[PDB]
């Protein structure tokens, strides 16, 4: 079952699981840690089980912010009424040797497990960067006396990301929905602590520098990341095709980079530039403004729905919106907004008025 | 462990609760890339260990752009709800031009057209990256720094030529009234009482060149 | 008979109320010539503008005080303020004279226009001057054009062309200075 | 992986030397077409001061022109026009006229029938082979004249510099059809002038607005030409500069990689002798 | 394209969701359907063997036969994740001889080893930790050997031993389209054909998404059903065609009429062979 | 690369050879062939970087 | 010729081919730095066509066979 | 870098003299971001490039 | 690509200070005047800033 999450790339190209695994893939910067808080606030606000944060090898400043924003949402209670909070943080942040931040996942894992297990309810256990665990263990192989491993890892890599990562799952008793940042060393894929975790999870969201780079936040490669909910059977037929259809105008650009980087867009093809001008839109229409990034951005949040997400996405596929601007798409909500910013910035360059407006010369008293 | 070589050290730098005193301690750690390659290992992990990030570009240097930002790189989600009120108000206009010349640079360096809209914010936006040059072991106070941002962002330098922006901006610190300056310290803030009276003593401003 | 006011100047209000706004209005060839044919002056006493013209050369733009065109009709001389003359050229010598000297160009026949500015305008296609013709192998052409007469009637046009183009480039070839 | 980076590397270093091998060749080729255009300049004058110029008549048949490039290695000049020869059939294409649409150039045969596919009815390519002669265009002026139409609308860009070409429209009329009658200001503008012709003013204005729409298509074809030179001159220097960054990238990426090998073979030599020893 | 015989060893290489799964489960699940129109000596009876991978996934594809009716004809020998690593490495070599039942009784199989890759890495842990000395990417010496005397056990057999047949379809995941990695190599150079799926042409719409060029089968066309031989080769012939006078088809501009036949009749193909999973035709 | 263009045996020309490939073994006006046609291929390979 | 280095062959040569091969090498340097530029050989300058005709003449030139040292 | 530095951190101004050090840079495989280069370039205070 | 009288009359001043700038940056040696003959010039700080 779907867990619709109002991300609006989330939603169409690689959709989440409802008692799934979530993995956030990206390094250093690129907007995994804004991803699981957006995540936060939009799926454990409206879920009704509990939910376990487990914050392994992250910043001590972010357990924090995290716990301080907590208790003003009133997920976390304190005193008299703290049995009615709805979170359990398990922190073992980067200030901690490698032998806590290597065995704080396992600890969150059965704050989990028992409310799975014994309540028998489904909860939510964000864990961000579980690619700690990883290398926890590391660093402390290398003083356990074995021989390393491929590019500098331990032998037993798969098998303790496995049996870490193969508790984390929905059972007959109850549901886990797990969120787990995964960091990438160096932005490489490659590396086998990413590229074994590719393999315990159901929806994979791979968040790439370069697109953060072209201002798309959240920073989703739409090429990368991939769901097991993406199939015609679990989603339905239209949304199926409309994200087939806007991977398929991603790729047709993707493989159209060289010869305008080299030769220049004036020698493409009529369906060629068609495509081209069509795949700009959708990669800005894919961007959206975060109800958590509102305190460092300036404009406020956008919850997408789900059928908003497939109606817009339809609309500009079939080309019933070929003739707004590109910017008109970006940081926007969904297909009202992408009119309203239209004329929002086609009065703009209209926007020249008289006089000045003074009223400031001469103030009396 | 090369990770925990950093992150044990800088985790300590840190801003302390009241029950423990409310001091704090602020660290600046110092990277040195190969080739403007910030994905290297290092980098990343210190990228991925510290709150914000000061990326100097090599080719900004050379231009003579000193402190040479990637204004598009450089970021800094901690000092948000922590800088001067009075600069908050002012370089939120400031950081959105130079975006805007960041985007008209980027692809009308061809010399294709001028759509004499984006070839407003080009000069605009060089006159913003001009009022942000520095010279070295000079700091300026952030009143005096939050003024000549007011300077620019509203239009006072305006029509001053590029080449004189260096020259024009120690020409509006120096002839703005020297009480100006006291009150946007004290209270902080850009007051309605004040960035009236503000305007008022940049047009009495000797501009170079006219 | 003028219900239909045409121009640049109104071409530029029916294409703005009907193409799309990203094009300015395109460039017209009125717009890339200063000397127009009923305006005002040029001519100012004796010299007035001559503009010799061949597709592939401009061979005078100076001002002269006579020029002598080969018409149809007869080599006629354009003075001054000579009356506007549209006038069809058939081979022969042009002369623009500005005082004792003289340019003698042998054109292959083309227009000459007259403009009520005093403006003058000879238009032709092959400007051959006199010092480069070469007097032998006009004979050896007008040999062949005497002889010819096909059955048709295209060649037949050809051949009279011919003879009236080699026939003109024999009489001023040897009466020459 | 390692090894089709350095052939990559290799095809951007040697598209960065085609490209300004082929910008120096525009460039020569548009230092001597310039002399030919600028020659040509002058003939098209008495005609547009004397018949004018009026794009905005009431012809009832029309043939539009689009002057294109050959090669198609220009950048946007040739869509230029097409956008502009789009915007002045939506001009005069009000009133229920017939429209023949041809084009000079094979841009614009394959640009021009993506637009409108029924009104294209010629297509005239291979010109700018060998070079660009009147009576080449006057033999394309011709074939234009096998219709009968009330005017002549040409499209081509004008060389202003190495910079600017702007795209000009430039109308011929049919001489008594539509030349004579838009002449008619409360009388004639025409009768000023003496017609010194062997036959009437009818077969003179004839010959005279065949001769014009040669000139004016001969300097078309020459101004178009050897703006197109400009263009592909100044679009090959865009052109070798982005062949140069991504090349200069290219090269630091392997570099990263090359270091990454030697690190990563060295370090599994070190492993596998430590296994040991 | 890439026609599979029975005895032969086709490796199903790609990046990891592109197809691989997909291809093994069709393979299956044809198979169920193949053994009902069949008499008793034509039937194959399927085994998947599962090393590396979730129980989540493993139960899908249990739910999934159960729901096809492919598992009165399939094994699944499921080493999964959290298992040990000898178990892991031991997996592909149980399955294999619950396998080599039907090539010992004169019945067919059909053998997938899903994520050879991971049984590889299983593999190499396991030799890492009793000391022996690594090599290339840290695997053991005997990483090659470990995946030929577990591929060559796929035959097909005399009529003296009973004529049964084992087809094998091992799984090798690379990265980023490097099949110049260790174990990419290795399994390559052992099995006969290989299905070499892209990222790239997955995104196309192009699904099942088999590189047309680098997708071999060196059974050859001596293993294919006839028929599909007489329009095979004219469908490889066009499609190379197709491959080849593009990398020019960006140019739109230019019809051409000879090459620009070619193009699109090479469309009409490359169209055709698209195919919604879980319903083998 | 040769086997892709359909061209078997994949044999490719201009990085096979042989110790008979001297004019003293198999002659003059085999290995003038052999020269020629490695020459013609060498230089159709410098120009695919422009006829592509 | 142009990453092949000797760095004695200054005053390490015979005389007449030292006459000769600064020239020869000088000529070679223009004609790699145009070659790869002007494969073609149609829309060429009479500079440039010059050097590519001359370092085609010397490249021919250099060539020599096998057993049969001059 | 420790014996770079320990070599190149000799070279200095004193109160009673200096030494100062013109020093021949290879660079490997045309690479600037190659470790010898890198840490010698933390050393040096001008270059003097001289050109064919 | 163009010619030397394309660019404008103070690109021919900025071409002829620096080719006079070009040449005043060599120098003759006193260690090369053995084989040379001509004498070598040590140019002191204040005459080249001058100069310049
Ligand atoms: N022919 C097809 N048509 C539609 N969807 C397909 C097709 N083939 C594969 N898919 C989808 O693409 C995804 C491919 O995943 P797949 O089963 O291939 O995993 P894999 O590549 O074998 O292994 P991993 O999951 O480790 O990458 C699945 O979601 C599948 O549903
Ligand atoms: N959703 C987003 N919208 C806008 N900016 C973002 C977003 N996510 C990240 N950023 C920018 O990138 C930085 C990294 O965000 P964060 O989620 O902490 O990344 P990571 O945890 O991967 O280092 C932020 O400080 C901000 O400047
Ligand atoms: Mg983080
Ligand atoms: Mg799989």
């Amino acid at each position: 079952e779907i867990l619709v999450t109002g991300i609006k790339v989330v939603d169409l190209l690689a959709p989440y699981q409802r008692g799934g695994k979530i993995g956030l893939f990206g390094g250093a910067g690129v907007g995994k840690t804004v991803l699981i808080m957006e995540l936060i606030n939009n799926v454990a606000k409206a879920h009704g089980g509990f939910s376990v944060f487990a914050g392994v090898g992250e910043r001590t400043r972010e357990g924090n912010d995290l716990y301080r924003e907590m208790i003003e949402s009133g997920v976390i209670k304190l005193g008299a009424e703290r049995g009615n909070s709805k979170c359990t943080l398990v922190y073992g942040q980067m200030n901690e040797p490698p032998g806590a931040r290597a065995r704080v996942a396992l600890t969150g894992l059965t704050v989990a497990e028992y409310f799975r297990d014994i309540e028998g309810q489904d909860v939510l256990l964000f864990v961000d960067n579980i690619f700690r665990f990883t290398q926890a263990n590391s660093e402390v192989s290398a003083l356990l006396g074995r021989i390393p491993s491929a590019v500098g890892y331990q032998p037993t890599l798969a098998t303790d990301l496995g049996g870490l990562q193969e508790r984390i799952t929905t059972t007959t008793k109850g549901s886990i929905t797990s969120v787990q940042a995964v960091y990438v060393p160096a932005d490489d894929l490659t590396d086998p602590a990413p590229a074994t975790t590719f393999a315990h999870l159901d929806a994979t969201t791979v968040l790439s520098r370069s697109i953060a780079e072209l201002g798309i936040y959240p920073a989703v490669d739409p090429l990368d990341s991939t769901s097991r909910m993406l199939n015609p059977n679990v989603i339905g037929a239209e949304h199926y095709n409309v994200a087939r259809g806007v991977q398929k105008v991603l790729q047709d650009y993707k493989n159209l980079q060289d010869i305008i980087a080299i030769l220049g867009m004036d020698e493409l093809s009529e369906e060629d530039k068609l495509t081209v001008a069509r795949a700009r839109k959708i990669q800005r229409f894919l961007s959206q403004p975060f109800q958590v990034a509102e305190v460092f951005t300036g404009t406020p949040g956008k919850y997408v729905d789900l059928a908003d997400t497939i109606s817009g996405f339809q609309g500009v596929l079939t080309g019933k919106y070929d003739d707004l601007p590109e910017m008109a798409f970006y940081m926007v909500g969904d297909i009202k907004e992408v009119k309203e910013k239209a004329d929002k910035m086609a009065k703009d360059i209209a926007s020249r008025k008289e006089a000045d407006n003074k009223k400031v010369s001469e103030e009396l008293k | 462990d090369v990770f925990y070589l950093h992150s044990r050290l800088l985790e300590r730098a840190a801003k302390l609760s009241k029950e423990l005193g409310g001091g704090s301690l602020t660290a600046f750690p110092v990277i040195e890339t190969q080739a403007g390659d910030v994905s290297a290992y290092i980098a990343t992990n210190v990228i991925s260990i510290t709150d914000g990030q000061i990326f100097l570009e090599t080719e900004l240097f050379y231009k003579g752009i000193r402190p040479a930002l990637n204004v598009g790189l450089s970021v800094s989600r901690v000092g948000s709800a922590a800088q001067f009120p009075g600069m908050k108000q002012v370089a939120g206009t400031l950081k959105l031009e130079l975006a805007q010349y960041r985007e008209v640079a980027a692809f009308a360096q061809f010399g294709s057209d001028l759509d004499a809209a984006t070839q407003y914010v080009l000069e605009r936006g060089a006159r913003l990256t001009e009022m942000l040059k520095q010279k070295q072991f000079a700091p300026i106070p952030i009143e005096r720094q939050t003024v000549a941002v007011y300077a620019a962002t509203k239009g006072f330098l305006d029509k001053v030529r590029v080449q004189d922006i260096v020259a024009a901006e120690e020409a509006v610190i120096s002839q703005v009234n020297p009480a100006v300056f006291k009150i946007l310290k004290a209270n902080g803030k850009i007051t309605p009482a004040l960035d009236a009276h503000l305007k008022a003593e940049l047009r009495k401003v000797k501009l170079p060149g006219a | 008979e003028a219900a239909a006011p045409a121009g640049p100047k109104e071409f530029t209000e029916v294409w703005n109320k009907k193409a799309p706004s990203t094009l300015i209005v395109p460039e017209f060839p009125s717009n890339y010539t200063a000397v127009k044919a009923v305006g005002e002056g040029q001519v100012h006493g004796d010299a007035f503008p001559v503009n010799f013209y061949t597709p592939h050369s401009i061979l005078s733009q100076a001002q002269k005080d006579t020029v002598v065109l080969p018409g149809v009709d007869g080599y006629f001389g354009v003075k001054a303020s000579h009356v506007p003359t549209i006038a069809q050229l058939k081979p022969g010598v042009v002369e623009l004279h500005s005082g004792a000297e003289s340019e003698k160009f042998f054109v292959s026949g083309g227009f000459a226009f007259v403009h009520p500015n005093g403006v003058t305008d000879i238009c032709v296609l092959e400007a051959a001057t006199l010092d480069q013709v070469d007097p032998a192998a006009v004979k050896s052409a007008l040999a062949a054009a005497s002889a010819a007469q096909p059955t048709d009637e295209f060649e037949q046009a050809a051949n009279r062309a011919a003879i009236e183009l080699y026939s003109a480039l024999e009489s001023a070839v040897e009466a020459k200075a | 992986s390692n090894q089709a980076v350095k052939q990559r590397i290799r095809a951007i270093k040697n598209i960065g030397k085609i490209t300004k091998a082929m910008k120096m060749v525009a460039a020569s080729k548009m230092k001597n077409a310039q002399i030919a255009v600028e020659q040509s300049r002058g003939l098209v004058d008495p005609f547009v001061r004397l018949f004018g110029d009026f794009p905005a008549v009431n012809s009832n048949k029309s043939v539009v022109v689009a002057v294109t490039s050959d090669k198609g290695l220009c950048g946007g000049l040739n869509s230029n026009i097409t956008k502009y020869t789009r915007a002045t059939l939506a001009t005069t294409e009000s009133e229920g006229k017939d429209v023949v649409v041809v084009s000079i150039g094979d841009k614009g045969r394959s640009q021009l029938t993506r637009i409108e596919s029924q009104r294209y009815q010629l297509a005239i390519a291979d010109t700018y082979k060998v070079r660009v002669t009147f009576g080449q265009a006057s033999l394309i002026v011709e074939e234009l004249i096998k219709h009968n139409p009330q005017s002549y609308q040409i499209l081509f860009n004008k060389f202003r510099s190495a910079i600017s070409f702007k795209p000009t429209v430039a109308t011929i009329l049919s001489p008594d059809l539509l030349e004579k009658q838009l002449e008619d200001v409360t009388g004639n503008s025409l009768d000023a002038y003496d017609i010194e012709a062997s036959h009437e003013r009818s077969d003179v204005l004839r010959d005279l607005t065949e001769f014009h729409l040669g000139v004016t298509l001969y300097n078309a074809m020459l101004e178009n030409n050897c703006s197109e030179h400009a263009s592909r001159m100044s679009a090959m220097e865009n052109s070798t500069k982005s062949a140069g960054e991504m090349l200069g990238k290219l090269t630091l990426d392997y570099n990263r990689k090359r270091q990454a090998t030697i690190t990563t073979e060295l370090i599994e030599i070190i492993a596998g002798a430590s296994a040991l020893m | 394209l890439v026609p599979i015989g029975r005895g032969q060893r086709e490796l199903i290489i790609g990046d990891r969701q592109t197809g691989k799964t997909a291809v093994a489960i069709d393979a299956i699940i044809h198979q169920k359907n193949c053994n009902e129109q069949v008499p008793k000596a034509q039937r194959v009876y399927c085994v998947y063997v599962a090393v590396g991978q979730k129980r989540s996934t493993v139960a899908q594809l249990v739910k999934l036969f159960t729901q096809t009716g492919a598992m009165r004809y399939t094994i699944m020998v499921s080493a999964t994740a959290s298992d040990a690593a000898p178990l892991q490495f031991l997996a592909p070599y149980s399955g294999c001889a619950m396998a080599e039942y039907f090539r010992d009784t004169g019945k067919h199989g059909l053998i997938i080893y899903d994520d050879l890759s991971k049984q590889s890495v299983a593999y190499r842990q396991m030799s890492l930790l009793l000391r022996r000395p690594p090599g290339r990417e840290a695997f053991p010496g005997d990483v090659f050997y470990l995946h030929s005397r577990l591929l060559e056990r796929a035959a097909k057999l005399s009529k003296e031993l009973g004529g049964g047949s084992l087809t094998a379809f091992p799984v090798i995941e690379t990265q980023a389209g490097d099949v110049s990695a260790y174990i990419a190599t290795n399994v390559i150079s052992i099995t006969d054909g290989q299905i070499f799926l892209e990222t790239e042409l997955f995104y196309k719409g192009i699904r099942p998404a088999l590189n047309v060029g680098l997708s071999v089968s060196r059974v050859g066309s001596a293993a294919q059903f006839p028929g599909m031989k007489q329009v095979a080769g004219t469908l490889k012939l066009e499609l190379a065609q197709y491959r080849e006078v593009a990398a020019f088809a960006q140019f739109g501009s230019d019809l051409d009429a000879a090459t620009q036949y070619v193009l699109e009749r090479g469309a009409r193909l490359t169209e055709m062979l698209k195919q919604k999973q879980f319903a083998p035709i």
